[PDB]
RNA sequence: GCAGUCGCGACAUUGCUAUACCGAAGCAGAAUUCGGUAACCCUACUGAU
RNA sequence: AGCGAAACCACAGCCAAGGGACGGGCUUGGCAGAAUCAGCG
RNA sequence: AGAACUGGCGAUGCGGGAUGAACCGAACGUAGAGUUAAGGUGCCGGAAUACACGCUCAUCAGACCAAAAGGUGUUAGUUCAUCUAGACAGCCGGACGGUGGCCAUGGAAGUCGGAAUCCGCUAAGGAGUGUGUAACAACUCACCGGCCGAAUGAACUA
């Protein structure tokens, strides 16, 4: 006794396994191999890349999943030297097959780059800051005829969660200074990630970036710091 | 009151500065309060919140059970 | 399960220094000095390396377990209100009648007296306990800010601000005159 | 339900614990089986108690016409009454009434939600149709209130008749 | 009470036949309601030596 | 101040509990302060 | 309530049961020594505050039948599962496009309701478990992706 107390089940090691094999029945009909760790993406931006070149598999899953399946060491590895992938390999599970041009694969996914919200450790792009009075969806940042004020609906979660001096004068939001979340170039919080999020404001870019390339016949791992 | 007096004070200055945290602290007290409750009010008090419990907890067992079969 | 072991392990950092008696437990620090005692609770201390400390239960139940697993999260509340020290800003709003906090050493004990609330003529006080010290907040109206080194003692003094300003029975939504904790932390927050 | 209810009513060693238990049993079912119309009764009276106090003998003005332009504030200035005036498609859905003197008369100022059926509107055409009042239809020459000055026109002259 | 729906069949189920102090209810105020702390005889009687 | 009965009397008068039917002298407890007058409650 | 047989009472002392004719032993000359039955070994009360394995804080426990069931009380077992291809939990991130599916309709876009519960992508997303806004908005659990560390959760017996 004493111990502690929907309609989607789990996939499970069933779905891993299932994973697996398609990996292992599908890595070598292809040319190029590519690993990135998409640690932060918006399914839209994923949907984008995905569809940037319908001929590529795309390959994702747990990471020891993946190891295992391309081969944790030599000892297991699928292809030759196709272990150092795996072991090279340490973010999200990001992962490619393609047959398109190693360079011109590079360099797209080099130049791709979207809005999103700075994620946390990040720089702040700008001394964001909402203003000394009504606050507004996207935080005072755009004239309030083109902006439209905050519901009072959420005003405790940014009260306490946010850890703001927010009040409510006749049902709207409004804060008696203007509050900085962050100066020019500061160190981004998980709570300023959460109040852009709240805001709907696309603070940053992201570029998605290759972690390692391998390339199958020649059967060998190489470096890509396409940052 | 002009028929909504009651929503109107709280759409106009919201609930108490900490209501939502006191109702949460309430919530999750009440695990430990229903131990309480049976242990104590004996008598025909006791044996009316027993056979509640136990009605309760047949109710839940038969929607989970439904809801279940429902997938 | 009657275990025959059971210890937990607490961090000192540097800044700070800890003195073992039989069950009296001395903290200092920056910020000053706590002399807890857990004569109750019956658990064992061990030093490691002047830095690591172990507090452990032999042959003790699930009760013993669970009593000895606390004097971990009380010394580290010990350390961080020694370190850092645990502030407590309350914000206290009204509806018509202005809701006036005054602090006064009436006898002597840092009374903190609160006037007009709810429009009643009696005065509700409540008397500072030592080593927390209170002020009003700057640029942000009417709300109190107490500060101090033991958890206990700020938390107990915030519960007491509050409750001696309850509402007289009146509509819960309505009145919202009162006093209650906007946000707490660290005074040196990092 | 008040018929249920008045039936309920109207309706009320060992062998005598049986018949206690008996009528005992007899009053709880028929309590069970009210239950809905208990329910229906408790939902009602929820929302009756507080209805506005409209009295027809008083001296009343009416404010009509389409969805609030901003109408609301004339009738918050003209009573202190606060009533919202929020111009999304339908501010209120209810009727607001306002008391204030005038030439030391009491005059009392009742709102309408809108008027285009819905349940809303009907309420404020009875009130106006079986309530003596002297009543003010709001229309706009600006942008304000949406839809078009023909459409209000035309909807003035089809409530004429009874208005 | 009888009957029925769920090899014995557990709760649901359908047919007829005083004051004072606390939390709440849509508690605007007042007032009201719900649940708790629960309000010629023995021994004699009493004064007294 | 003197003379001076009758009725009655196995034996006396602090209570709680159990005795699975009766407790007044059975049992377990609290306690019992000599003797003595008065108003009846 | 009725047939019927065996043992005490009757006509019956003694030991223990606070005390009880029907409970266990034991059935009887007057005495001494020794050993026991039942019942006890903290005091009244003669005998170990004996040894050994565990359970219980009972708020008038325990020493004496209505109750099946509940307790985030405590302490042991059986069946399923997941586990160094990462046990439960904690923290952060994604949590989709068609779509604002159709309808009751000033509005139910996932959350006042009905029929359906459609297909594409996957690593996974319910025409959405709720909070909530007039509908949108925003958070979200369950489903998945990153740090921590290994046994954990569920259903039963007792």
């Amino acid at each position: 006794r004493s111990k502690r107390s929907a309609q989607t089940d789990k996939k499970g090691r069933e779905n891993k396994e299932r994973i697996f094999d398609e990996v292992r029945e599908a890595l070598d009909t292809y040319r190029y191999v590519w690993v990135l760790h998409l640690d932060d993406v918006r399914t839209p931006v994923l949907q984008e890349i995905r569809t940037s070149w319908a001929g590529s598999k795309l390959i994702m899953g747990k990471r020891k999943v993946l190891q295992k399946a391309l081969g944790e060491k030599r000892e297991e590895e699928y292809k030759e030297n196709l272990y150092q992938l795996s072991k090279l390999c340490s973010g999200v599970t990001g992962l490619l097959f393609t047959d398109e041009d190693v360079n011109t694969v590079k360099e797209y996914f080099k130049s791709y780059v979207r809005s999103d919200y700075s994620r946390p450790n990040t720089k702040a792009p700008l001394t964001f800051t909402i203003p000394e009075g009504i606050v507004y969806s996207r935080g005072g940042q755009i004239p309030a005829e083109e902006d439209v004020p905050m519901i009072h609906s959420l005003e405790p979660t940014m009260r306490n969660k946010f850890e703001i001096p927010t009040k409510i004068k006749a049902g709207k939001i409004t804060i008696d200074s203007p509050y900085l979340v962050c100066t020019e170039g500061e160190k981004l919080d998980v709570r300023q990630a959460l109040i852009l999020k709240q805001f709907g404001i696309a603070a940053s870019e992201f570029k998605v970036k290759v972690s390692a390339y391998y390339d199958n016949d020649s059967s060998t791992v190489e470096s890509t710091n396409i940052n | 009151p002009q028929n909504d007096y009651i929503e109107r004070h709280i759409k106009q200055h919201g609930k108490r500065l900490d209501h939502e945290e006191r109702k949460r602290k309430r919530e999750a007290r009440e695990s430990h309060k229903i131990s309480e409750r049976a242990q104590k009010l004996t008598g025909w008090k006791g044996k009316q919140f027993a056979k509640k419990r136990y009605a309760e907890k047949v109710s839940m067992r038969k929607k989970i059970k439904a809801h279940e079969q429902s997938k | 399960m009657k275990y025959i072991q059971t210890e937990q392990q607490i961090e000192v950092p540097e800044g700070v220094t800890v003195s073992i008696k039989s069950r009296i437990v001395k903290v200092v620090g920056p910020r000053g000095t706590l002399t807890k005692n857990l004569k109750h609770i019956d658990v064992t201390f061990t030093k490691v390396n002047n830095q690591l400390i172990k507090v452990a239960v032999h042959n003790g139940g699930r009760k013993h377990v669970a009593a000895l697993r606390t004097v971990k999260s009380l010394v580290d509340n010990m350390i961080t209100g020694v370190t850092k020290g645990y502030k407590y800003k309350m914000r206290y709003v009204y509806a018509h009648f202005p809701i006036n906090v005054n602090i006064v050493e009436k006898d002597g004990a840092k009374f903190i007296e609160v006037r007009n609330f709810l429009g009643d003529k009696k005065i509700r006080n409540v008397p500072v306990r030592d080593g927390v010290t209170i002020e009003f907040s700057t640029n942000v109206k009417d709300e109190i800010v107490l500060s101090g080194n033991s958890v206990e003692d700020v938390s107990q003094n915030a519960a007491d601000l509050q409750q001696i300003c309850r509402v007289r029975n009146k509509d819960i939504r309505k009145f919202l005159d009162g006093i209650y904790v906007s946000h707490k932390g660290f005074i040196t927050e990092d | 339900s008040l018929a249920a209810i008045s039936r309920a009513k109207s309706l009320v060693l060992f062998q005598c614990k049986q018949l206690k238990r008996a009528a005992l049993g007899r009053m709880a079912t028929i309590v069970k089986k009210l239950r809905d119309p208990l329910a229906y009764l408790e939902q009602v009276r929820q929302h009756i108690g507080r209805l506005p106090s409209i009295d027809p003998n008083t001296r009343t003005l009416l404010i009509c016409g389409y969805p609030n332009v901003g109408k609301s504030s004339f009738l918050r200035c003209i009573t202190k009454s606060d009533v919202d005036v929020q111009p999304y498609a339908f501010t209120t859905k209810s009727l607001y009434v306002g008391h204030f003197d005038y030439k030391y008369l009491r005059f009392q100022a009742i709102d309408t939600p809108g008027i285009l059926m819905n349940n809303i509107e009907m309420q404020s055409i009875y009130a106006i149709a079986h309530l003596r009042s002297c009543v003010l239809y709001f229309m706009d020459l600006s942008e304000q209130c949406g839809f078009t000055i023909e459409a209000q026109v035309k909807l003035f002259h089809s409530i004429k008749p009874l208005f």
